[PDB]
């Protein structure tokens, strides 16, 4: 039983995987700013809006 | 809408004052006791503020079950302030007939002296207060309260005798307790706390009080 | 508010004459006649209405996760992660919350 | 010599030596276990109401 | 003019904050009112919530409230929601002994220096804890008899 560098290693299909997943969240994070800026987030709880 | 509420908060205290004077061991009927808001406003009225349901009118006679020659009175001020004359004037008016034990139901804030003048005489008479703000709900079953019950002397000295203890190894309790002011116990006396569980049944504890 | 004398540059505060009141000072003699209207108008800030706070409304905030409980069998759950010094080495654990109508919380 | 409590626990059992969470002893693991540890092929079973 | 906003118009002045919480389960749904506050008795005697399902954080409140023997179980029921944030486990008794151990004698007594004090009566103990010869001189000027116990 042993480990080697080879065990931890980043997949083919697993390297746009991820890609995706990070695009889509920059992609709906940088509308949340502009969204504060101008002006929305309905916030049911009460609390800041920041 | 004020007057209402003041109804309803009187007959709230009303009905716990009930309650007391039956589970204390007094003679008290159920009627009266599960009395309706209907029944109860064709024996009093709800109009005015302070006219027909005055307290002068507020004021009960307890009878004793055990004794039959044993009566308690209890009433309330008029004033919302308590003096030094106006408890006077009721505690005589209470010893001329046959009355030694009197209940107070104070309605606002009290005066030291008058504790002071209350606590120094107790040869027979014995005049105990009640606050009417804290006398909202009853206190005996509020949700982990267990269940209490004043014994007898008799048992007492059995359980003294099954232990083999003395009274001051028994854990005494403040006599100034809600619990304990509710019941009114005196110095020198156990009370049998019922304590449920829902896992393998209740336990039994035993309690003095100070 | 705040109001000064051009004679010498103190402060003034109201006083009885004899047929009215006047401005008057104890530095300098300057006695100035009140008139037809003076009034200062302000405007404290208000209460606003409190927000009911708790709910599944903002517990929807939050993401979930599939995995299943050992209470009612229902694969719906809220998972979260926390750091915690254990005896031996770091180690991070996770906070389970059951979304239905039972509604436990679990700390594995 | 004052005493504190009339019974440790309720019930005088130590917390240590118990069988399931709070309990003395599992009954229906106990049940299966005696169950394959003493086979008797020949003894019958018996109903409910006997 | 800087008190007229400090002067309360109604509510209780110990009341600080008040928000209601919505419990949901298969079918039913629930209000629950939670305060910030310590006054109860002000706040249970009222016609909106209750009276009787009423619960506090403030064990010499709900000591000087309900009483002292439902202090022991509330006392009890606050810990445990402490060592089940944790992820441990304790048993009911372990709790329960030491809920007993300041309610058997009078009221909620501390662990604290002044409480130990008040639960034994041992001067050589104390002598490790207190300061330089306040009690040692003390205890010579009274002249208590010290059981070895
Ligand atoms: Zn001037
Ligand atoms: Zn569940």
């Amino acid at each position: 039983f042993s480990i080697g560098i080879g065990d931890v290693t980043p997949g083919q299909g697993l390297l746009k995987a991820k890609y995706e997943l990070l695009n889509a969240g920059y992609k709906k994070c940088d509308e949340y700013i502009e969204a504060l800026n101008t002006g929305k987030l309905q916030q049911q709880p009460g609390c800041t809006a920041e | 809408m004020d007057d209402e509420e003041e109804t309803y908060r009187l007959w709230k205290i009303r009905k716990t004052i009930m309650q007391l004077c039956h589970d204390r061991g007094y003679l008290v009927t159920q009627d009266e006791l599960d009395q309706t808001l209907e029944e109860f406003k064709a024996q009093s009225g709800d109009k005015p503020s302070e006219g027909r349901p005055r307290r002068t009118d507020l004021t009960v006679l307890v009878a004793h079950n055990d004794d039959p020659t044993d009566q308690m009175f209890v009433f309330f001020p008029e004033e919302p302030k308590v003096g030094i004359k106006t408890i006077k004037v009721y505690c005589q008016r209470m010893q001329e007939e046959n009355i030694t034990r009197a209940l107070i139901v104070v309605q606002q804030g009290m005066t030291p002296s008058a504790k002071q003048s209350l606590v120094d005489m107790a040869p027979k008479y014995i005049l105990e207060q009640f606050l009417q703000q804290e006398l909202l709900i009853n206190i005996t079953e509020h949700e982990l309260v267990p269940e209490h019950v004043v014994m007898t002397k008799e048992e007492v000295t059995e359980l003294l005798a099954r232990y083999k203890l003395r009274e001051n190894q028994l854990p005494r309790i403040q006599a100034g307790d809600p619990v304990a002011r509710y019941f009114g116990i005196k110095r020198g006396q156990v009370v049998k706390i019922i304590r449920p569980s829902e896992t393998a049944g209740r336990y039994i504890t035993y309690r003095l009080v100070q | 508010m705040l109001l000064f004398c051009p004679g010498c540059g103190n402060g003034l505060i109201v006083e009885e004459g004899q047929r009215c009141h006047r401005f008057s000072c104890n530095t300098c003699p300057y006695v100035h006649n009140i008139t037809r209207k003076v009034t200062n108008r302000k405007y404290p800030k208000l209460k606003e209405v409190d927000d009911v706070l708790g709910g599944a409304a903002a517990w929807e905030n939050v993401d979930s996760t599939a995995e299943s409980c050992p209470k009612c069998e229902h694969p719906r759950a809220y998972f979260m992660q926390l750091q915690t010094r254990s005896a031996d080495e770091p180690m991070t654990t996770f906070y389970k919350c059951c979304n239905a109508q039972c509604g436990h919380r679990w700390r594995d | 010599g004052d005493i504190i409590q009339f019974i440790y626990g309720g019930d005088g059992l130590d917390p240590a030596a118990m069988e399931g969470k709070d309990e003395p002893l599992e009954f229906k693991r106990v049940l299966d276990n005696i169950k394959a540890v003493f086979p008797c092929p020949s003894e019958p079973a018996l109903s409910k109401n006997e | 003019k800087e008190d007229l906003p400090k002067v309360v118009v109604q509510g209780i002045p110990e009341v600080s904050r008040a928000v209601i919480h919505i419990d949901e389960q298969s079918g039913k749904e629930k209000y629950k009112l939670l305060v910030e506050g310590d006054n109860l008795r002000a706040v249970m005697a009222t016609h909106g919530v209750k009276g009787t399902r009423t619960t506090s954080n403030n064990t010499y409140e709900v000591e000087k409230t309900l009483g002292i023997e439902a202090a022991r179980t509330t006392i009890i029921n606050e810990i445990q929601y402490t060592m089940v944030n944790h992820g441990m486990s304790i048993d009911r008794r372990h709790v329960m002994l030491l809920s007993d151990l300041m309610t058997y004698k009078g009221e909620v007594l501390g662990i604290t220096r002044f409480g130990l004090a008040k639960m034994k009566e041992s001067v050589l103990m104390l002598a490790s804890f207190e300061k330089t010869a306040d009690h040692l001189f003390d205890a010579a000027y009274f002249g208590q008899k010290d059981s070895v116990c």
